[PDB]
RNA sequence: AUUAAACCUUGUACCUUUUGCAUAAUGAACUAACUAGAAAACUUCUAACUAAAAGAAUUACAGCUAGAAACCCCGAAACCAAAC
RNA sequence: AACGAGCUUGGUGAUAGCUGGUUACCCAAAAAUGAAUUUAAGUUCAAUUUUAAACUUGCUAAAAAAACAAUCAAAAAGUAAGUUUAGAUUAUAGCCAAAAGAGGACAGCUCUUCUGGAACGGAAAAAACCUUUAAUAGUGAAUAAUUAACA
RNA sequence: CUCUUAUCUUUAAUCAGUGAAAUUGACCUUUCAGUGAAGAGGCUGAAAUAUAAUAAUAAGACGAGAAGACCCUAUGGAGCUUAAAUUAUAUAACUUAUCUAUUUUAUAGUAUAAGUUUGAAAUUUCGGUUGGGGUGACCUCGGAGACUCCGAAUGAUUAUAACCUAGACUUACAAGUCAAAGUAAAAAUAUCUAUUGACCCAGAUAUUUUGAUCAACGGACCAAGUUACCCUAGGGAUCGCAAUCCUAUUUAAGAGUUCAUAUCGACAAUAGGGUUUAACUCGUUGGAUCAGGACAUCCCAAUGGUGUAGAAGCUAUUAAUGGUUCGUUUGCAACGAUUAAAGUCCUACGUGAUCUG
């Protein structure tokens, strides 16, 4: 253009209205982003999802489901480092859904565990905290790192009473407490509850891991080496005394 | 530079010294010293309430002593004492109205009587309104004020002391337009006219810088003063009725003021319209009120109150013209 | 402020559109045309605004209304600029919810 | 144009600049060399794979990855530190 | 060897809403109005303009009838544009003629509103008035304004 | 100086040697009238006109050089002044402490810290609109008139006025307006007139609320003068009405008038000049040298008319031919003596690259 401010390559900064008080300070703060970045994220799970992953062999239905095998076969996308603390099981697709498998997930819904009750699946709800969920989604490093696998944390007082509650299936939960929650959702959605026990796969189905446990079969405080393809275990009294906690 | 004050003060100094000479010293000192209040009773339910309260209080009625239809308290001469804050009635209605006593003397002076209808050409919220609304007993009045604000605050008044009742009849109206204009609107309409010409509010000028007729930039207006006034205090003698009672009242000390002014009109009216006013004499009036009020006689005509330590009720000067024909 | 007549005949009107604004009562509201407090005319109904005069008769109440037009000779009958909106949709059809 | 270099006909230097006008006002004696637009948030275009893309941490209710595509020069009066 | 406060180096490529400058061809489209601002030698937004994409009515005109030569606008017709979405600036001082108000229910003068113009042709003068749809080669041609007036 | 001259040196000019500077778009570089921005070697219309040098003049080339002058602008500076704003272990002081002496609490001091009081100083600032200046002022909102006037940072009345939610007005943004339905209190709109202030940040309470003559009123949390001692970056220039009063011409209501004997003039009309009637200081040029032109003629010359006897005049026309003084007071205005007359004007004070106040 002609000569001036623009021109000489020296015009003010952006959000500046010529000297008028600007827009973007002139409207109240309020409190929309507060608290954003200790928000608690969850990858929400689908059950189109579910049952598109069992149908194509991406998962393995025999198997128990956890967030290390949701991962493994892509199904899921998890970051750490953004909040994530665990996959959150939907309703959308449970119509579709005729599919009997063990699946854990952080969160669940009544709806979704209807669809996974009523074919006859066991659905279970629990706690990873940062650390424990950043090992379960990634755990080969975890294991080249040489580090001793570390305990799972309880979930802190905000998350304790929905994790010990029934009718979420919660993993520290009551066991006496869960035949009863299950029938009263069943008379809900007007289906019978079948017998996972007559289940040829019963022990797989009921398997659940330690509270303490971020894998089914390791316990805390143990040594993977993949090099010589061996586990070490402590044999000191102390360390076993922590880990045991 | 000056302040509006300094140059009031300045006015007087070489005019008004002059003219009352030996008395300026006194008048001079009363007028910067603190004035002087005197309670006005609001009748209707407080009537009795006020009247035995300001007993109490030691103020007394300069009207009553008179008398030995209004009735202002006044504290006994020399004291200092200042009235108290004016409270709301029971009924609603503020029970007394602080006011200069001298400011009733030309509504004491105008001779109300019952049957009449009176004009208060520019009243504004100077209280001769409320003062004369407890005497209008049986009286139409009428309210006439060149400013809107000024008159504004003038209605919160009458709704603070008069009865909507009382109010509501047409014998209270309000309006603000120009009283030089108003003369040709009502001839001869109103037996009893009380016209208050804008003075130069000597005592207002001296203490309130604010609305000064002395700042520079009014000058204009200040000069031209002394015609404005027989304007307006010629348009009340065409609106007053024939044999009427007229009341010209002026704040100022001024002699240009105060009586040239009031012959200049009458010469004017007899000269231009060939009318004839009849020239009247209070110095009874005055006799009565010596106790409350201080007068000195070299004024040709008017009664004008001077301000005196003992006595700080000045200044007013209020002259009665009757329209002969 | 802007005062004016929005909407001009044969404007198709809204529920809530504002047919116009004035400061005095120049448009008195007419059929299916609410007043809002600041002398605002809104339509209430779809329609097609129009334009009439009708013969104004004031409420009994309002003593201001009632001796003006007593004032008025026998003869003589006064008139008011009215806007209407005339409805333009069915209010509601009837459909077989079901077969039982 | 012309047979003919000049005569005849036509024609108010250049840039910047003022309003979109100069017979103005700035700048230039001439030659050679040197002497001033630079960044990828959003967009467009082109491909790879595709509910997935990316050679670790990223984004996703057709996306994701990579490529190409962008924002000058000269000049004060001054201010501070430390030497002289 | 120019002290209202020495000089040298460094900070330092100080900063400059200001002045000056900013280097090949070709094709195309293309405007100094409103608002705020220590603002009126500036910037930001609206409006305008532009490149692309989406899909459908747009411009002139627009009878009756309103609200009073306009604000509005339906069938038509002459004709090809208009709306929405994504990206992006510069611009924000006009110049002159001719119309109409409005300032002292004046002319003028200062404003405000509408219209037009930016020759190589014409008008002693000649960017602004009048004739003139772009630009190309030809030793073709028909023409416009005008080339004063003979009262 | 009237009034200038003569001789000599220097410089100049010529022959010989040596060899700068500012300046320079290109130039084959004319006159007059016209046009134009106080403007023309170059454009328009006439005219003039072989080519080059040497030496002179200074009219033009808005001639060339300088850190000179002038008015205005910059959210550019710097010096000074403090009644500007913010600070201020310069100093001095005192107070409580720390601390060492001492006496039973006490008065002493103080390598320190925390305050209070002065301020030697440091830092930073100079709002906007008013044809310049001091004084007035005005800066936002709305009502009325077509810029002239009125008001406001609302008060009174209020048996107290919910929530939620279609569609719209207005509008750069921000702000400000109206509202059906649904739902809820109660037994539907508070009442006019009209009324503004963002974000940040501080206050309040048991979850709801309050903070501005921020009035420069889109609002910097908090900053005045002064510069002729100045500086830089640039831009500039170099008509109306009225109200009386005077007058002039035409009116003349009137009176008038009286042997080289008369008119004036009410009232009007019309041209001028004042006054009242509407905020509180001012903006190149004499002289010397040389002059060019205009005529609206001052003198010379040629004439008409005359209330022109002769002699002085007065009025008028034609004519631009040559001429058109010397001083004193000295800031131009007077004056004194003369002359046939001591013209009026234009030529950017006509003319400072000719000189000077
Ligand atoms: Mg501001
Ligand atoms: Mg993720
Ligand atoms: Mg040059
Ligand atoms: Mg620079
Ligand atoms: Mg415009
Ligand atoms: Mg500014
Ligand atoms: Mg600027
Ligand atoms: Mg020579
Ligand atoms: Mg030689
Ligand atoms: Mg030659
Ligand atoms: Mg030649
Ligand atoms: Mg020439
Ligand atoms: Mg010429
Ligand atoms: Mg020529
Ligand atoms: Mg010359
Ligand atoms: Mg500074
Ligand atoms: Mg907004
Ligand atoms: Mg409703
Ligand atoms: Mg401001
Ligand atoms: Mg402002
Ligand atoms: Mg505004
Ligand atoms: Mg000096
Ligand atoms: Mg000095
Ligand atoms: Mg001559
Ligand atoms: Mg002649
Ligand atoms: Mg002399
Ligand atoms: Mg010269």
């Amino acid at each position: 253009g002609h000569k001036g401010e623009r021109q000489r390559g020296t015009r003010p900064r952006l959000g500046f209205e010529g000297g008028q008080t600007p827009f973007y300070i002139r409207i109240p703060k309020y409190g929309f982003n507060e608290g954003h970045s200790f928000r608690h994220q969850y990858q929400p799970l689908s059950l189109r999802r579910l049952q598109y992953l069992i149908d194509l062999g991406r998962v393995d239905p025999t198997q128990p489901i956890d967030l290390t095998q949701l991962v493994n076969g892509r199904g899921v996308t998890i970051q750490p480092l953004k909040r994530d603390y665990g996959v959150q099981l939907v309703e959308e697709g449970a119509d579709t859904f005729q599919a009997k498998i063990n699946i854990e997930v952080q969160l669940a819904s009544e709806l979704a565990i209807a669809a996974i009750e009523k074919n006859g699946g066991v659905v279970t709800t629990a706690f990873y905290d940062p650390r424990s969920l950043e090992i379960l989604c990634k755990p080969i490093p975890f294991f080249l790192r040489g580090q001793p696998i570390p305990k799972r944390m309880l979930p802190p007082e905000s998350l304790v009473p929905y994790y010990t509650d029934a009718k979420n299936r919660g993993y520290l939960a009551d066991p006496a407490k869960f035949p009863e929650a299950r029938l009263e959702l069943a008379m809900k959605f007007g289906y019978v509850l079948p017998d996972i026990t007559k289940d040829e796969l019963f022990r797989m189905l009921s398997a659940r891991k330690d509270p303490r446990q971020i894998f089914f079969g390791l316990a805390p405080g143990w040594v993977v080496n993949m090099a010589d393809k061996k586990i070490l275990k402590p044999t000191d009294e102390n360390l076993l005394k922590y880990y045991s906690s | 530079q000056f302040t509006a004050s300094r140059l009031a003060l300045q006015n007087f100094d070489m005019t008004y010294s002059v003219q009352f000479g030996d008395l300026w010293p006194s008048i001079r000192v009363s007028l910067l010293s603190e004035q002087k209040y005197g309670a006005l009773v609001n009748n209707f339910a407080a009537w009795d309430s006020v009247s035995a309260k300001l007993e109490q209080l030691s103020a007394k009625d300069f009207v009553s002593e008179a008398i030995s239809n209004l009735r202002c308290f006044t504290f006994s001469r020399g004291d200092v004492s200042r009235f108290p804050p004016a409270r709301l009635g029971s009924l609603g209605l503020m029970d007394y109205y602080l006011m200069d006593a001298a400011s009733l003397l030309p509504v004491l002076a105008l001779g109300l009587q019952h049957g009449d209808t009176v004009l208060d050409l520019c009243a504004a919220p100077g209280g001769k309104t409320l003062a004369l609304l407890q005497t209008g007993c049986c009286r139409n009045l009428a309210a006439n004020d060149l400013s809107t604000s000024r008159t504004g605050r003038l209605q919160k008044v009458l709704h603070s002391y008069v009865p909507q009742d009382i109010r509501e009849g047409n014998q209270v109206r309000v309006t603000s337009w120009d009283g030089r204009k108003w003369g040709e609107l009502e001839g001869d309409t109103y037996d009893r006219v009380l016209v208050d010409v804008p003075c130069t509010t000597d005592r207002h000028s001296l203490h309130e810088e604010e609305n000064n007729i002395f700042q520079r930039s009014r000058k204009k207006e200040r000069q031209m003063l002394p015609m404005l006034q027989v304007q307006l205090l010629a348009a009340g003698l065409l609106a007053t009725k024939p044999g009427g009672h007229v009341v010209y009242s002026t704040c100022s000390l001024s002699h240009l003021q105060n009586e040239y002014v009031v012959q200049g009109a009458i010469e004017l009216l007899a000269n231009q319209y060939n009318i004839k006013v009849q020239v009247e004499d209070l110095s009874h009036f005055r006799k009565l009120f010596m106790d409350t009020f201080c007068f000195f006689p070299s004024c040709q005509v008017g009664e004008l109150v001077i301000p005196n330590l003992m006595v700080n009720f000045g200044p007013m000067y209020f002259c009665k013209l009757h329209r002969l024909p | 402020k802007h005062y004016g007549i929005k909407k001009m005949e044969g404007h198709y009107v809204h529920a809530g559109n504002i047919l116009g604004t004035q400061r005095q009562f120049r448009w008195h509201p007419g059929a299916h045309v609410g007043l809002g407090r600041n002398k605002c005319l809104y339509a209430l109904e779809e329609g097609i605004v129009r334009y009439t005069k009708d013969v104004y008769v004031p409420n009994p109440k309002n003593t201001e209304a009632v001796d003006l037009v007593t004032s008025l000779p026998k003869g003589a009958v006064l008139y008011k600029t009215f806007v209407h909106v005339v409805p333009a949709k069915p209010e509601g059809t009837f459909k077989l919810v079901d077969m039982l």
